[PDB]
């Protein structure tokens, strides 16, 4: 309940724009639960939205690490990779995300987006 | 450019 509480806390101030608030919710939500797919995909989103593609995408990646079978894991890798203007690789990682969850919408639109490139 | 999605 503790780590829901510190995600809580996260998505609200990342909800007022305090990104650094958000990203240190989720952090310290991080150190209490290591395994927890979740919290990396929400921090992979503030970074993102804080303009650290670097991290954004090293989040996403330690999502699907965690939760191969997760869809949106893929989506925030593939959405890192595209800022980070690596395409190709975002291409594939729609790709790989569609061998996990193949009727997922995000990444069926990601997938249809890099192909029209 | 890319969609970021929300939060869960
Ligand atoms: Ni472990
Ligand atoms: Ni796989």
């Amino acid at each position: 309940e503790q780590v829901n509480e510190l995600k809580e806390k996260g998505n609200k101030a990342l909800s007022v724009g305090n990104i650094d608030d958000a990203l240190q919710c989720y952090s310290e939500a991080i150190k209490l639960d290591p395994h927890n797919h979740v919290l990396y995909s929400n921090r992979s989103a503030a970074y993102a939205k804080k303009g650290d593609y670097q991290k954004a995408y090293e989040d996403g990646c330690k999502t699907v690490d965690l939760k191969p079978d997760w869809g949106k894991g893929y989506s925030r890798k593939a959405a890192a990779l595209e800022f980070l203007n690596r395409f190709e690789e975002a291409k594939r990682t729609y790709e790989e995300g569609l061998k996990h969850e193949a009727n997922n919408p995000q990444l069926k639109e990601g997938l249809q987006n890099m192909e029209a490139r | 450019g890319p969609t970021i999605e929300e939060v869960d």
